[PDB]
């Protein structure tokens, strides 16, 4: 037993850093709304990218690639990874829509690795970082 | 929050508490996780540059002589870790 | 579960996880957490010492031989840390 | 900015380790559970006391003494103490009354001091350490 | 000497230093790497003592039994460290 | 009272990391060994200037300019300043008249600062690296 | 690898403390060398037993009974042990001959462990804490 044991983070890749943009049911956006949004992911893109993340990014938009994006995350394999990185973005001052529609994509997002459904991360970090508001 | 084994869980503003609104730049919570990540992420441990972040953030103000309707409230961070290990982004050999 | 700045909240068991029963020791939770205090109490910085419990407690198993129907079952606890420092208990 | 900045802990006094027990409106309690209890007050007692901690018990079976207690808590200064530390401790598998008092205690006891509604603590570790189900 | 010093010396008292290879020597390439690793976060003397593990497990002359082993010697008053300036 | 207290490192610059070589009086330098020294210098050079530190590198070779150079770094306030780093760098296997020389060069460069001279300097740490044999 | 590797201190004992005063050739003990000595040994006597450490005192006086304890500490096995601390105490302003024999005396204790012909010892700390002058 030991009080400095570190995660074992010399695997062959870092992981994926997934990055979600919560987009749809939300009008009204303000110019400074639209390049805080691209200033957020594209900071997030540069600093995860230089610690070796793997940077992918999707939004909600569209819907038909929604669904293709969430199952081929689902089906992902990280067992060469040392972890997996999910942040879920969205807009502060949404309607009563946009914001109930964050909560089930966070439930929904988060659902696929709870109780270590995901073999290939069992023992490995799984970090969420998550930006929203009611 | 349903939450496994060996997650951790960081949040932008815990409850009862407020989030800026997003500017030209971005947000505070991921200029100055950002910022944190481009200067320790790489040699720090991740729940100590996040507690950075916690500081960070918690002591942003804004102008009360431009906007005193913002006034008295802050944006305070959170982070829930269920990891049972130390975990640090070393440069990849 | 409103909380407030400086807040440390430690957890026994995070959702979805199962809390094994109390026995004449104690709580496996808190005996670990106080294992952990005594030891490393006095220099580890505090939510290190909270991974620490984190891990021993996780990590934690029962004789699923006697009892199988305890199979699949693990404590997990947690903490949230809306902590703005490094936080020790160094002696006074 | 110092990335590794402490909290100041060089006040006269650590501070109060309030060790709350949620007891009443539980109706079974057996040998293990009742002697487990014990183990478990003692334990924590004993490690922050040798943290400098000034340990305070008590429990929810007199209402009257209940209320004073925890309108003392509330009003106590920790203007001389570095952090404050409150454990509270509930059984398992208890029943549906006892398990939501737990709830509405738990609200309670992190609402004394939520936001910053407590003065001599802003600024200072407030640690919650909660066994429940 | 004097109050604040530091002196990390390469090899101590009865111990043999290695030969300046073309990559560099010993002693300074393992510095160097711990530096590139671990000078922007840890403790000096802690890295230093890193150096002196890393140096003193090296091998490389029927001399067999032999290892270079290094030595700091701290008048430090305080924790240093190399935390990235602003 | 801090068991954990660290140097004041939030000056303006980090200071100056200089990079002395101890090459007069050596006869038959290898190339090997000529690769090795700039591997060395080199190496310390990088890893200094990411930790902030103004290198500066000068060696024995020439008289005059030895005079010059240590007069240069005599005379440096180093009031916004972290800290003093000195790396003396020698050959290993060299004759008795270089390893002599190493130690009145090494006992000159620790003698400057030393016991309190630069006042600069003063609460302040002073490293010096050496590699003679 | 690992910067926080730390030395294995699970053995079963923690190991001997030799706590050795430098008395000899000392011609004249004043009241506040004698006490001070005597609080010296005391409250390190105190420290590193509490530490877990089988603290041995004895001084150079008696010649005779001084060579069985050098080898009655240089046959020790410390396999079962953490790890081995010396600690050497003399007076300040003594005469040559008692300076002289201070140095003499530890490189001699040293000498013991320094070549690494201590063999249950190796790779554990030793460790030397010295006041002399």
């Amino acid at each position: 037993f030991d009080p400095a044991e570190k995660y074992k983070m010399d695997h062959r890749r870092r992981g994926i850093a997934l990055i979600f943009n919560h987009e749809r049911f939300f009008w009204h956006l303000t110019l400074p709304e639209r390049r805080g949004t691209c200033a957020d992911r594209d900071n997030l893109t540069r600093r995860f990218s230089d610690l070796g993340f793997e940077v992918k990014c999707f939004n909600d938009l569209k819907a038909e690639e929604l669904l293709l994006k969430i199952h081929e995350v689902s089906t992902v394999s990280h067992a060469d990874a040392d972890c997996f990185v999910c942040v879920f973005l969205s807009h502060g001052e949404g309607n009563h829509i946009y914001a109930y529609d964050a909560k089930i994509e966070i439930q929904t997002l988060t659902g696929l690795f709870k109780g270590d459904k995901c073999h290939s991360l069992v023992g490995k970090p799984k970090i969420f970082i998550i930006q929203a508001c009611r | 929050l349903p939450a496994g084994a060996d997650f951790l869980m960081c949040y932008s503003v815990a409850e009862g508490y407020y989030s800026h609104r997003e500017t030209v730049n971005g947000s505070w919570y991921i200029q100055d996780l950002c910022e944190m990540l481009g200067k320790y992420g790489s040699s720090l441990e991740f729940t100590e540059l996040l507690t950075l972040v916690n500081r960070k953030v918690s002591q942003r103000r804004v102008d009360f002589c431009k906007d005193p309707s913002a006034i008295g409230k802050k944006q305070v961070p959170c982070f829930a870790s269920m990891l049972t290990k130390k975990l640090h982004f070393f440069p990849k050999s």
